[PDB]
């Protein structure tokens, strides 16, 4: 199974892992984090989670410009994106928001605001990559700490399988030695 | 033993009447398991001894060739051991075989003479092939506890029965199945398959059909028998569904079935696509899964499953529904609405069934 | 010992530890059974006799007797009876459905004599319920079956309004109290006591 | 009609695997959705509909190329909650056309 | 398992013996054998006759 | 890296007693009262078994190193 | 070839690649197979398809096929062996051009609209006639009517531009990118061809006895199916994803088909080549067949070909050393076994060695197949016999000319050591089940060895050992006595379905409870009338829920606890059930025995009527433990009637009191002063009045019978009522 909304763990391991491995390997991304895996990890980090994403308020002219470009392009949305970068869902929720804005305006002011726009209908929801955050709850503990404990030790491993087979070739090789030793200090 | 409690408890209900001499006289009462191909469960038997028979000397495929054992041990192995046993002994040969460089002039079977592992690799083969026969052993009696059909189960139905013979019983479907009559006839013992009863419980769910054609031809009805057993290969328990349908769909569903079995898996499969029905229980072997469908009683067609991915197993019902115009949720789902929905449907059929000698006569 | 208050052939009626009403009884049988459907035709029989003994004892106090079994974590075949007021009968059949409905099972409900033997096997865990008009209800959904629900459903506050009373180990009353009840009990149930004068043979 | 549309849709998404057979996660998940429509089949409509009225913006399309060694042919994968949505728009678009 | 009863109905009177071990130790039968043996020669000659005739005739 | 202990004219292993701490024991010396039983570490130790308890997880009671050896 | 079909005849230059392309694909398997040359492969291995073979070329290139191959040979019961003797189709002909699509689909559309016209005015249900005749015809074909999917298919408007665009939608290149079949109903029919091909090889009896069948040689072919290659070729393979070294396995899968063919591939003929031994085994390996060696390898696992040459001396032994007197043999000697002699095939010594004391004459040199010899060419008195064991190939099963061939060769070649010139050798080819003598005939062996060497051949369980291993390695599985009865042997009838069993009654609910009930085995010998009756009270039924398979094993335990205390002298030979299934417990309690050989009566037998024997069982049930009874079912019967007449009368009585039991209540007393006796199972009744009361039981079953059949008389009075005394479960006319 994969998505619903992400919690605090699953972004801060996603960017703990994007430091690592992260800017395309997203498939070995995804094997810290469970539930989340190949194709939400990255629509995560681009969507919500990059730097520069410009999570501010709506000023004049980027209104100015997204209601200039929604009346040139039609529904081309990743285009328009780019060009005001306030992204894709952005977009389309600052649109949408100021079409409810505008109708809305004298008569809905109190009552339409808040008597059908105010929450889903308990659906399941598409979108939960672009929208939030959520904290860890004070007692997260052993979903969290579970994929928590898997990301520090893969974060750590640092190693490929020669190297770790061979130090213990190491190791055995020294207790040989000392065997080795004494049975011919010993017997000499 | 029980006995014993009744006059442990006599003590006090003599006191309890009080009579003194009647508390001394009840004092004085006291204080003074494998399948096989064809089917079968038998008794277990392990390979004790046969990692020791073995001649220690060349490489592994050819100790095995060598080992020697005479024709008593070799009539035991070949009545004992599945065709597995016999193709296992490509695997640990074969496998490191896999690494390594091949010429077309000595090469595929010829390398797998000479790789060596010794008694590491059969010690940890033959615990191993110990636990797997303890895995089919516990999975063989969950077939049997986990059974809902015997009629010694656990998680029996018994209000679903409309009547019981002697080796079988009839009892209405646990779901809001193609109709309201939509009957099932089930042995009241494990089997896998009709064709696994023997004679006398194979007759005797014969005889039922005679009864059902009879009860639901005044209606002016007609009816189809199926069975679907992709149980075979895993032991779950057989039942023959008995359909009522329209004389205008009886008529045509030997048709639909004709032409849909033609279909049912790619066209590629080994065996006969389509078996016309006899002899059954000659015409398909044992131990195989198979598609039966019967017609009143008119032997009808049957088909050998070889794809349990491809061939669905609710093939039946979706052609029934499909002469009966149903939406899917009559046959995908099984929707078990039953605490009333069945009482009604159970001792209404009752209420017909019973002018069936068969019924009373037992 | 002291909590026994009658003694029949196959079983014995005692007063459980901790009574939902002053009237609770409870079947057991002197063999150590699992279950009724282990038990034998002879206990389940004497069972169905004290079902209707202790119905005669509740009608003269005008009440009607409620009987329930769990087979469930068990090792000895338990029956409780439970004494009730007749308005009460009615909203028991609301009560057992709403109880299960919450717990997250299906009652069946089964005619005058039917369920308690012939719905499951031995060795099955199952929990059933008789009420005072005859009619059974029963489940198989065990996993999870609270073990105190057959008390939880009688103490509840339209039958007997004793939810304290749901764990047994709290309402436990004091020993010269118990011996009390017991002593009441085997005199209001001496008179309708059949078992007495079966003892000449 | 509706029904009747959504099975000729979700029957068609199905086929594709009934050859393929080899489930990664998406083609699971495809396929979780597709007998989750059927059991769903009203409320499978609701999406479907909710999703051709309000959504507007999508998951990202992959492509990978087809190996016909005179011309290659270009191949995409839409995302499997969306398929559907398609699927059943495909269909309904044909049929009133 | 020596003491597993087994009754002996096979004489004109009834007997019964712990049956495993002591059945285990447990003129007229020639003149019997013979009649049944000159006829199982006869019935066999008489079916090789009736199939060789059929045979003879394919 | 294991204690194994057999049983007389018997070749299979009848108890093993297996754990990470284990390790060669070149001298190993019983008490003549069978209480204790005495065993040296190769890396400067010694630990104590009780002959009787066969707790095949393994255990360090009692352990010393204060002896100035090399193994 | 379905969409080009008019065109690709004239489009040739199409024709020679489809020509080279079909030819790319047998070089394919060619090379899989390891060769570089033609002449190991005969066309049949493709073209044999699915339904024997496996593979199943469908071809459109002239091959000429080897023609003369096609040769397949029998053994007769005389042990003369009989030999048998006869262009692979284009699909072109089969798949009906265009032309005639388009003309025959608007006729057979236009007929239906008539039809349905008439059907719509005279509301009269269709015909199911014309539906199965215009089944392949239309273009939406007829049975797109059927399609069970119409319903909703009336509402798929899209598809066929839709299944284009699916090539944009999905990787895999789809062939019938223009036909949605389901609408299309289906445009060719291969039956046809596939019937044709099995025509032009000649196949069903010919090509499936050339392979491997003839290894197997269990009957026709009706009763046989091909399981899953269950193995190594499947389940680890799969599970592993190893496929970098599943690439260096990838002949594996061929296993199951390169066995079945591999007495065609294996075959000497290599235009060039050399042949190799496998050890400890007779067969000649021609090149690396990739798969073969294992797969005989784990055949042969053991010693099994000397195995199996041992078994047939010492089986020959056996034999000899019952006809010691009709053959004046004062002894009959077993020569040293080499433990190479059974495949060393250059020279080969006499395995048996008779001695006599005897004046005699005996034949030149002549085969099994010489039903009279010149028996008076010389004479001598001393006699060996050698045996030798063969691996054929379909260039060579022969052995009638390799009997003879092996005999000329080896008493001449100086290699060989013989204790007479007076000799036969017998040659059995264990890749076919076929055997030959030459040999030196004295009057009597002849015959004997033909009697003794036919029953031989199934009875020498390292046979049998042999033919389960291959059929193993085939995973090919199979589905499916009156005169031993009397004639000699020990031999039992056992029952199980009276020994579990279970009484119902309704509970207050008004349904039906259940309650278990003691129940009886049945033993019955019908050469002695003794019948062994144990009864299970206590043991199985307290114990389990299983007990219905326990009952099984407990029937096959007691039954074999009975046969282990008892004898060691009498012990039966045969056991003989009808619940066959009942066999396989017996089968592996057995296998302490060896001794003992268990048949499946292939006739119907009273049991159901021991129900009604279950009434004087009521009289067991009143006793309160599991005790056995002792009976003989003959009563005065037991000296007089017993062999002959008693087995015949006790199957129709006993049969016929099952169905007729209360009426038999009254036919018992046939007078109602007469009386069964204490001391007496049956009536008191003469011969006469024995005779009068079977003669109206036999006449009361065929009566009851004939309410079914009442056609009755005239064939059924001759034939049936003798399969009526064998007991015959007669069906027949429909199921013909
Ligand atoms: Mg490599
Ligand atoms: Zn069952």
């Amino acid at each position: 199974i994969k998505g619903g909304v992400w919690k605090n763990t699953e972004d801060e391991i996603l960017k703990a892992a994007i430091m690592k491995y992260g800017k395309n390997q997203w498939s070995r991304i995804a094997s810290l984090l469970h539930r989340k895996s190949a194709k939400q990890c990255k629509a995560r980090w681009f969507e919500w989670l990059d730097p520069g994403i410009k999570k501010t308020e709506w000023s004049r002219e980027e209104d100015e410009k997204l209601l200039h470009l929604a009346k040139l392009m039609p529904t081309q949305w990743r285009t328009i994106a780019p060009i005001v970068g306030r992204t894709s869902a952005q977009c389309l929720e600052r649109y949408e928001h100021l079409l409810d804005e505008a109708q809305r305006k004298a008569e809905g002011l109190d009552e339409e605001a808040t008597e059908t726009r105010k929450l889903k209908p308990g659906e399941i929801d598409p979108t939960p990559e672009t929208k939030p955050a959520r904290p860890d709850p004070i007692d997260m503990d052993d979903d969290e700490l579970e994929m928590l404990s898997e990301a520090r030790a893969r974060l750590a491993n640092t190693q490929g399988k020669k190297a770790k087979r061979k130090a213990r070739e190491r190791q055995l090789s020294d207790a040989r030695r000392l065997a080795s030793l004494q049975k011919r200090r010993e017997m000499r | 033993e029980d006995e014993k409690n009744k006059l442990s408890a006599k003590i006090l209900k003599a006191e309890m009447k009080g009579d003194t001499d009647l508390v001394k006289k009840l004092k004085r009462k006291l204080e003074s398991m494998r399948r096989d191909r064809e089917g079968n469960i038998l008794p277990a038997s392990s390979r004790r001894s046969d990692s020791d028979r073995h001649g220690e000397g060349s490489s592994r495929m050819r100790r095995e060739y060598e080992k020697s054992q005479d024709l008593d041990s070799m009539v035991r192995e070949e009545k004992t051991g599945t065709a597995g046993d016999q193709l296992r002994l490509f695997e640990r040969s074969l496998i490191k075989s896999s690494k390594i460089r091949r010429h077309d002039d000595e090469s595929v079977d010829d390398i797998a003479e000479m790789q060596k592992g010794k008694k590491k690799s059969d010690e940890k083969d033959k615990k191993r092939k110990e636990k797997e026969s303890i895995k089919e052993h516990k999975r063989i009696e969950r077939s049997f506890d986990d059974c809902s059909r015997c009629i010694d189960s656990s998680r029996l139905k018994k209000h679903n029965i409309i009547a019981v013979g002697i080796n079988t019983y009839l009892a209405v479907v646990e779901w809001d199945g193609l109709d309201d009559e939509h009957l099932i006839i089930v042995p009241t013992q494990h089997c896998s398959s009709t064709i696994q009863l023997d004679e006398n419980v194979w007759d005797e769910m014969r005889l039922w059909r005679k009864g059902l054609v009879a009860v639901w031809k005044s209606q002016n009805r007609d009816c189809i028998f199926f069975e679907m057993s992709r149980h075979v290969d895993s032991n779950p328990h057989v039942f023959i569904e008995c359909v009522p349908v329209e004389q205008e769909i009886g008529d045509m569903a030997s048709i639909y079935f004709k032409k849909a079995i033609n279909e049912c898996e790619g066209e590629y499969m080994d065996n006969k696509k389509l078996i016309e029905t006899k002899d059954l229980r000659r015409q398909i072997p044992k131990g195989f899964s198979y598609f039966a469908v019967d017609f009143g009683l008119s032997n009808g067609f049957a088909h050998v499953i070889e794809s349990h991915d491809h061939f669905p197993s609710t093939f039946a019902t979706e052609i029934i529904a499909g002469m009966l115009d149903l939406p899917p949720k009559k046959w995908r789902k099984r929707e078990t609405d039953e605490m009333s929905k069945q009482k009604s449907r159970a001792e209404n059929f009752k209420k017909l069934w019973e002018p069936v000698d068969w019924t009373k006569r037992l | 010992k002291h909590l026994v208050v009658a003694i029949g052939n196959k079983c014995y009626a005692a007063m459980p530890k901790g009574p939902l009403t002053e009237d609770h009884v409870m079947v057991l049988s002197v063999g150590h059974i699992q279950s009724q459907v282990s038990a034998p035709v002879e206990v389940r029989d004497e069972i169905e006799k004290f079902k209707s003994a202790f119905t005669l004892m509740a009608n003269k106090q005008g009440k009607a007797l409620v009987t329930f079994e769990r087979n469930f974590r068990t090792q000895h075949l338990q029956v409780q009876m439970v004494m009730i007021d007749k308005s009460s009968s009615k909203a028991l059949k609301s009560s057992f459905t709403t109880a299960a409905a919450c717990a997250g099972f299906e009652l069946v409900t089964m005619g005058p004599d039917e369920s308690l033997l012939d719905m499951v096997n031995e060795g099955c865990p199952y929990f059933v319920a008789e009420l005072p008009d005859g009619s059974k209800l029963f489940t198989r959904s065990m996993k999870g079956f609270p073990l105190h629900f057959g008390r939880e459903v009688l103490a509840s506050t339209p039958i007997l309004d004793c939810e304290d009373k749901v764990d047994w180990k709290a309402c436990v009353l004091a020993k010269e109290k118990e011996v009390e009840l017991v002593n009441k009990l085997k005199s209001d149930f001496k008179p309708f006591d059949f078992t007495a004068e079966d003892d000449s043979d | 009609h509706d029904t009747k549309l959504l099975i000729l849709a979700l029957e068609r998404l199905k086929e594709s695997y009934s050859v393929k057979n080899r489930l990664n996660q998406s083609q699971r998940e495809e396929l979780a959705l597709i007998e989750q429509a059927y059991d769903n089949p009203h409320e499978a409509l609701s999406r479907i509909k909710r999703h051709m009225l309000t959504q507007r913006a999508f998951k990202e399309v992959g492509i990978e190329f087809m190996d016909l060694y005179t011309h290659l042919i270009p191949v995409y994968d839409i995302e499997p909650l969306e398929k559907v949505t398609d699927a059943y728009l495909d269909q309904y678009l044909w049929y009133e056309a | 398992y020596s003491n597993i009863k087994v009754i002996d109905m096979t004489g004109k009177q009834q007997k019964i013996y712990s049956g495993y071990d002591s059945f285990s130790m447990k003129l007229i039968h020639n003149l019997n054998l013979l009649v049944d043996l000159t006829e199982e020669g006869i019935r066999r000659s008489n079916q090789q006759l009736i199939s060789l005739k059929d045979q003879t005739t394919a | 890296k294991s204690v194994r202990i057999w049983e007389w004219e018997i070749p299979v292993d009848t108890k093993l007693i297996q754990n990470v701490g284990l390790h060669a024991i070149p001298t190993m010396t019983k008490s003549p009262n069978d209480k204790w039983v005495v065993g040296q570490c190769m890396d400067n130790r010694i630990v104590l078994f009780q002959l009787v308890d066969d707790k095949l997880r393994f255990s360090k009671k009692k352990a010393f190193r204060g002896h100035n050896a090399a193994g | 070839m379905t969409y080009f079909r008019e065109a690709v005849v004239n489009t040739q230059e199409l024709l020679d690649l489809l020509v080279k392309c079909e030819n790319k694909i047998q070089t394919r398997i060619k090379i899989g197979l390891n060769s570089k040359m033609p002449s190991r492969f005969p066309p049949v291995v493709f073209y044999t398809p699915k339904e024997i073979g496996g593979l199943g070329m469908l071809s459109m290139g002239h091959v000429l096929i080897p023609q003369s191959d096609l040769r397949w040979m029998q053994q007769t019961e005389a042990g003369g062996v009989t030999h048998f003797r006869s262009l692979i189709p284009n699909l072109y002909r089969y798949i009906q051009p265009w032309e005639a699509e388009f003309v025959d689909s608007v006729r057979v559309w236009a007929e239906y609209a008539l039809k349905r016209q008439e059907a719509n005015a005279q509301n009269r249900r269709l015909t199911l006639e014309d539906l199965d005749d215009s089944w392949d015809r239309g273009i939406p074909r007829i049975n797109t009517l059927f399609q069970k999917d119409r319903h909703t298919l009336a509402y798929d408007k899209g598809w066929r531009v839709r299944t284009e665009f699916k090539a944009y939608q999905i990787l895999k290149q789809n062939p019938f990118w223009w036909t949605h079949q389901r609408h299309d109903g289906k445009l060719w029919n291969l039956n046809n061809y596939r019937t044709d091909m099995i025509q032009a090889l000649g196949g069903v009896e010919g090509i499936l006895e050339h392979t491997l069948f003839r290894g197997t040689y269990f009957p026709t072919w009706e009763g046989l199916f091909w399981e899953r290659a269950s193995g190594f070729e499947e389940s680890m393979k799969f599970k592993k994803l190893t496929n970098a070294q599943r690439s260096g396995l990838n002949q594996i899968p061929n296993r199951r088909f390169t066995l079945w063919w591999s007495p065609t591939i294996n075959r000497a003929n290599v235009y060039v080549g050399f042949q190799v031994q496998l050890d400890l085994t007779g067969i000649f390996m021609h090149g690396k067949i990739p798969t073969l060696k294992i797969s005989l390898i784990q055949i042969f696992r053991a010693h099994l070909w000397q195995k199996i040459h041992e078994s047939v001396v010492m089986d020959l032994c056996q034999v000899f050393d019952q006809e010691l007197d009709a053959l004046e043999i004062q002894t009959v000697q077993k020569e040293t076994i080499h433990p190479r002699k059974s495949y060393k095939m250059n020279s080969s010594c006499a395995d048996v060695l008779l001695f006599a004391q005897y004046k005699w004459n005996v034949s030149r040199p002549s085969l099994m197949a010489d039903s009279k010899d010149v028996m008076d060419n010389t004479t001598t008195q001393k006699y060996w016999l050698d045996v030798q064991l063969r691996w054929g190939d379909y260039d060579s099963h022969d052995v009638e000319r390799y009997a003879r061939a092996k005999f000329l060769d080896y008493t001449t070649d100086n290699m060989s050591i013989y204790p007479s010139p007076t000799g036969v050798l017998i040659a059995i080819d264990l890749a076919y089940n076929l055997y030959s003598a030459y040999g030196n005939w004295f009057p009597g062996m002849k015959p004997l060895i033909r009697q003794a060497m036919a029953k031989i051949i199934k009875a020498n369980p390292a046979f049998y050992v042999l033919r389960e291993r291959i059929r193993k390695g085939l995973q090919l599985y199979s589905s499916e006595n009156y005169g031993e009865l009397f004639s000699n042997q020990i031999i039992w009838f056992v029952d199980d379905t009276n020994v579990y069993r279970v009484t119902i009654h309704k509970t207050f609910e008004g349904n039906l409870t259940t309650k278990p009930i003691n129940g009886a085995i049945f033993i019955f010998n019908p050469r002695t009338g003794q019948l062994f009756l144990k009864i299970i009270h206590t043991s199985v039924w307290a114990g389990q829920k299983r007990l219905s398979q326990l009952a099984k094993w407990k029937t096959a335990e007691e039954v074999a606890a009975l046969i282990r205390s008892l004898p060691v002298e009498e012990q039966p030979r045969q056991i003989i059930v009808t619940r066959k299934a009942m066999l396989d417990p017996l089968e592996v309690h057995l296998l302490d025995f060896p001794n003992i050989v268990i048949k499946g009566s292939e006739l119907m037998l009273p049991f159901q009527a021991i129900m009604k024997v279950e009434k004087f069982g009521d009289l067991i049930l009143k006793a309160t433990e599991p005790q056995m009874v002792l009976f003989n079912l003959y009563d005065d019967w037991l000296k007089t009637i017993s062999s002959y007449t008693a087995f015949s009368r006790v199957v129709l009585i006993m049969r016929g009191m099952h169905i007729n039991p209360d009426k038999t209540k009254v036919i018992l007393k046939p007078d109602k002063t007469t009386i069964t006796e204490p001391h007496h199972i049956w009536p008191t009744l003469s011969d006469d009045d024995w005779i009068k009361v079977e003669l109206a039981l036999k006449d009361m079953i065929l009566a009851d019978y004939g309410k079914k059949n009442n056609v009755n008389v005239a064939s059924l009075t001759q034939s049936e009522v003798r399969d009526i005394i064998l007991g015959m479960e007669i069906s027949a006319p429909s199921q013909q």
